[PDB]
């Protein structure tokens, strides 16, 4: 309902943690777990590659279609590109349905 | 070949191969009989002004000229080539005439 391709199988989730590592444990035998632990934190890059499948435009509309066109007037900031204090922001959403078939 | 058999298909068509295109127009055309045969001298009427002095010949013949890019491109075929490309260039074109009828 939301929108987008509903799968039976859909690309398998990906967990990752980092594997605990324990701190100081006493001179003396206890069964109790470990209740303290090193704080430690991890990162590192990722990298997702999809292959897209797409279906040519083919059609013989004699007019001009419309397109999406990010205006042309002058403004305080450009859309879809960074501010004076590097915030990243979308103006608006854009929804994929601009070229027209016949029904 | 004879008056029965037609001489030419008509093709008007649009083919976006991948680098190039091939853009096809086909019309219809009609050739009145100019200055009943004959050719003629033409020139700047009495006088006017020393810019608009003009001397020539004009001929009974008659000429294609197909030389405006809207004859060939239609404007939504104008509007793909316009926003997802740098630049064109044109590489080799074919020209047809056909079905030719003459009425007196």
């Amino acid at each position: 309902l939301m929108g987008g391709f509903g799968l039976k199988h859909p690309p398998p989730q990906i967990l990752i943690k980092n594997t605990p590592v324990p701190a100081n444990p006493s001179t003396t035998f206890s069964a109790a777990k470990f209740a303290s632990f090193i704080t430690q934190y991890s990162t590192g890059q990722v990298s997702v590659e999809i292959e897209w499948e797409l279906q040519k435009e083919n059609s013989k509309r004699w007019n001009p279609e419309i397109q999406y066109t990010s205006n042309y007037n002058k403004s305080v900031n450009v859309d879809f590109t960074v501010d004076t204090n590097g915030v990243y922001s979308e103006p608006r959403p854009i929804g994929t349905r601009y070229l027209t078939r016949n029904l | 070949d004879g008056v029965g058999n037609s001489s030419g298909n008509w093709h008007c068509d649009s083919t976006w191969m991948g680098d190039r295109v091939i853009t096809t127009s086909t019309r219809t055309w009609a050739l009145p009989t100019y200055n009943n045969h004959l050719y003629k001298q033409i020139s700047s009427q009495s006088g006017a002004s020393n810019d608009n002095h003009y001397f020539g010949y004009s001929t009974p013949w008659g000429y294609f000229d197909f030389n405006r890019f809207h004859c060939h491109f239609s404007p939504r075929d104008w509007q793909r080539l316009i926003n997802n490309n740098w630049g064109f260039r044109p590489k080799r074109l074919s020209f047809k005439l056909f079905n030719i009828q003459v009425k007196e």
